[PDB]
RNA sequence: GCGCACGGCUCAGUAACACGUGCCUAACCUAACCUCGGGAGGGGGACACCCCCGGGAAACUGGGGUCAAUCCCCCAUAGGGGAAGGGCGCUGGAAGGCCCCUUCCCCGAAAGGGCUGGCGGCCGAUCCGCCGCCAGUCGCCCGAGGGUGGGGGCACGGCCCAUCAGGUAGUUGGCGGGUUAAAGGCCCGCCAAGCCGAAGACGGGUAGGGGCGGUGAGAGCCGCGAGCCCCGAGAUGGGCACUGAGACA
């Protein structure tokens, strides 16, 4: 399967005309094609550690790159929102976070919050045994007992332990929390949740965010709760 | 040479039947001196299909 | 099956009754169909497992002898035997040729039952006593 | 009809190639594949101990086509082959129209494949302990 | 084993759900990949290369012998499908869905395989392996979701001609079925007379659609709407199938 350079996502940090007629195509990983960047692009463009595609594949082939605690040796692995990228031989850590300019950015983070990942609940399914399965914004799943999974509704953000496969902290979606817009024109904006026009489809509800006193509006689908007045993990 | 090969093939097949019944050492006994016999007459390659089968039977 | 002889693609006729051209020259294999596989009344049960689109499987009853008749008044399931097909409301030609389809009546050992499954697709005859 | 018989010994894994002619030629015509004829017919060509009946296994025609056991009668035919006997497919599921011949022998067959059928319980020496070309190469 | 259904070419067919925009599939399938939960027990077989012979001009191809598998097959369990009755529960705008309970019928997994290191045992220089375990790593099977690709549906938008005015009879709809991965006159049995049309049917002609491009101060006119990108269709004309996740290639 190919990806023409014209059909590449608009926000990717690559020149549109100059270059080849091809772009590296992500291999159906834990994100969406429109909202993910392949690992070889990050190693060559965003970190500039490789000057060619073979050099980027060589760096990835050694297992030097760790993505969310798992060494990825696939150069077409997709990276997306709230993912933790760690470079082993240099010890630097980044969290791909919603950016006001690049639309998605590699921000350095402290080593303590490297195992933590904030995940937005995209939905729940009832599985065998009566347990509940949670689906997150990057396709990741987590099966829970029925009573604990009853109190986690959709669009709630949960801080997930990659190290323990557990839920550190559950952040319900209520009016008055700190949210970051994760898609759309108003990307990168972090503000208080203070207004909602509940539509018939909840995913299409109009939501307003405030930062004293710049007010931006989006739909309810495009905002992730990052907690109260203090963001739980460094995003900006 | 057909005389020496006929008994050799006869001795190779008989050890094959032994190897199917569990007698590995006696079958290994037959396979040994047949290997002695075919080596100096150049009949090793001629019996190549049978030496391949016999060792497969003993390797089981 | 996906056979062009049983093509399930759209007609070449407009709702006004006028004719329209062919946008595509060939018949797509995805839009292909298959011949009927409804079982015939036989002295033993013969089941055929068929590979279908996406590497899936469908159970086909080539020849039917028993029916899993269920008694609503007693809440018991019996694997009774089939003696004749009484009548097929969808088409009498199914009963006339001893072919079991959903909604058909069968004079089973326990009595009469209405076939409640699609025996060409389910692969078994689930029946409910009348 | 002239023939190039391929007589293979199962107990030695070697084959001897006899060229049948006039007197035995009608002993082979009309025989289907898998047939049983006693080994004494080839007495003037080969020595076979009296527990062996040579079995008919197949052959090829004058134009190189092989005989097909699944086709009956002595006739030429075209088949949409999908398997080994008369076809070696190169891709999975590939079916090809191949020319074959019936299993019943006839004058146009040039190669006839026959294999010795040793008697039950026989454990003597091999009827064909070596190949002719192999032995000639070995001596050289 | 995986790939070759991507990629490359062209513009005959097409006035159409083809194309464009905006929405759906609660009526669907998806190998490779990602995540969570679970599993990997027992037993068999064949066919190449090769060896002994060939046949045939060539294409191709026959017989016997013989070593293997992440090759093929069986058994078990998990699981899966159908029909029927109940339910607190889940999703979701809304359950013919998911989950749990009960009855029966039916189908029905797996490669613990490779490598590395460590341990121990069997065995032998005619062996240079086999076995048990442990760890690391790359893999295999099932359930759920995602991802990607694809099948299908809808609202609206975009040519000319009346020196083309009535057209349609599976045609329009209903009911019951078959088939499909999946809804549908897609197909079939029965019932009705409906469906389209001067707000232009039907017929004819022309044309792949779009992003767009030329020109003009502009409205606009034209398509050089060839080249680059997206969608479509095709592979001398017309048809029909195998394999496969996917082709009617
Ligand atoms: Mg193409
Ligand atoms: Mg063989
Ligand atoms: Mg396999
Ligand atoms: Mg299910
Ligand atoms: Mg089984
Ligand atoms: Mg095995
Ligand atoms: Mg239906
Ligand atoms: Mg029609
Ligand atoms: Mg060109
Ligand atoms: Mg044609
Ligand atoms: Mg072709």
């Amino acid at each position: 399967v190919h990806l023409r350079k014209s059909l590449a996502p608009y926000w990717w940090p690559i020149p549109r005309k100059a270059g080849g007629v091809w772009a590296v195509r992500p291999s159906t990983g834990p994100h969406s094609l429109e909202y993910s960047l392949p690992l070889a692009v990050v190693v060559r463009d965003v970190l500039r550690y490789a000057k060619t595609l073979r050099e980027a594949r060589y760096i990835i082939s050694r297992g030097y790159i760790k993505v969310d605690g798992v060494v990825r040796k696939d150069y077409k692995f997709p990276i997306g929102l709230m993912d933790v990228v760690e470079i082993v031989p240099t010890g630097e850590i980044y969290r791909v976070v919603p950016d006001e300019a690049k639309y998605y950015d590699l921000k350095p983070i402290p080593s303590s919050e490297a195992a933590l990942k904030p995940l937005r609940v995209e939905g729940k399914t009832a599985v065998s045994g009566g347990r509940i399965q949670l689906h997150f914004h990057d396709g990741r799943n987590l099966i829970l007992p029925p009573d604990v999974g009853r109190q986690i509704k959709t669009f709630d953000t949960v801080v997930y332990d990659l190290e323990n496969k557990a839920i550190k902290t559950h952040l319900p979606l209520r009016l008055g929390q700190l949210a970051v817009v994760t898609h759309g024109g108003n990307i990168g904006f972090v503000g208080q949740f203070f207004e909602v026009v509940w539509t018939l489809k909840r995913r299409q509800s109009v939501v307003a965010l405030r930062k004293g006193e710049e007010v931006r509006r989006t739909i309810l689908d495009y905002i992730m709760v990052i907690g109260t007045e203090a963001p739980v993990v460094k995003i900006s | 040479l057909e005389a020496v090969a006929a008994k050799l093939i006869t001795r190779l097949r008989e050890a094959e039947r032994l190897a199917l019944e569990g007698k590995t050492s006696e079958a290994k006994a037959i396979l040994k001196e047949v290997l002695k016999e075919a080596r100096e007459r150049g009949l090793e390659k001629s019996l190549r299909n049978l030496l391949l089968r016999v060792k497969a039977l003993l390797r089981r | 099956m996906k056979l062009g002889a049983f093509y399930k693609g759209g007609d070449l006729v407009k709702p006004s009754g006028g004719k329209k051209g062919r946008v595509r020259k060939t018949k797509k294999k995805a839009l292909g169909g298959g011949p009927p596989q409804i079982p015939k009344l036989g002295e033993e049960d013969i089941r055929y497992v068929e590979r279908v689109r996406g590497g899936n499987h469908k159970v086909r009853l080539r020849q039917a002898r028993y029916a899993n008749v269920y008694i609503p008044k007693e809440r018991r399931h019996v694997k009774a035997k089939i003696l004749s097909i009484v009548s097929s409301p969808s088409n009498p030609d199914y009963a006339r040729r001893n072919y079991i389809v959903k909604g058909a009546i069968i004079q089973t050992e326990v009595g009469k039952a209405v076939v409640t499954s699609r025996p060409g697709q389910d692969g078994v005859i689930n029946a409910v006593l009348i | 009809p002239t023939f190039k018989l391929v007589l293979s010994d199962p107990l030695s894994g070697k084959a001897r190639q006899f060229e049948i002619k006039d007197p035995l030629a009608q002993r082979f015509v009309g025989l289907r594949i898998g047939e049983e004829i006693d080994g004494t017919v080839l007495k003037e060509l080969i020595e076979l101990p009296k527990g062996v009946k040579i079995r008919i296994t197949g052959g090829s025609g004058v134009e190189g086509a092989p005989m097909h056991p699944g086709v009956p009668g002595p006739v030429k035919r075209y088949i949409l082959a999908d398997g080994p006997p008369g076809y070696r497919p190169r891709k999975r599921g590939m079916r090809k129209k191949k020319l074959v011949r019936g299993d019943t022998i006839t004058d146009s067959i040039v190669q006839i494949n026959a294999v010795l059928v040793y008697p039950e319980g026989y454990s003597g020496p091999p009827a064909i302990p070596l190949g002719a070309k192999e032995l000639e190469k070995l001596k050289g």
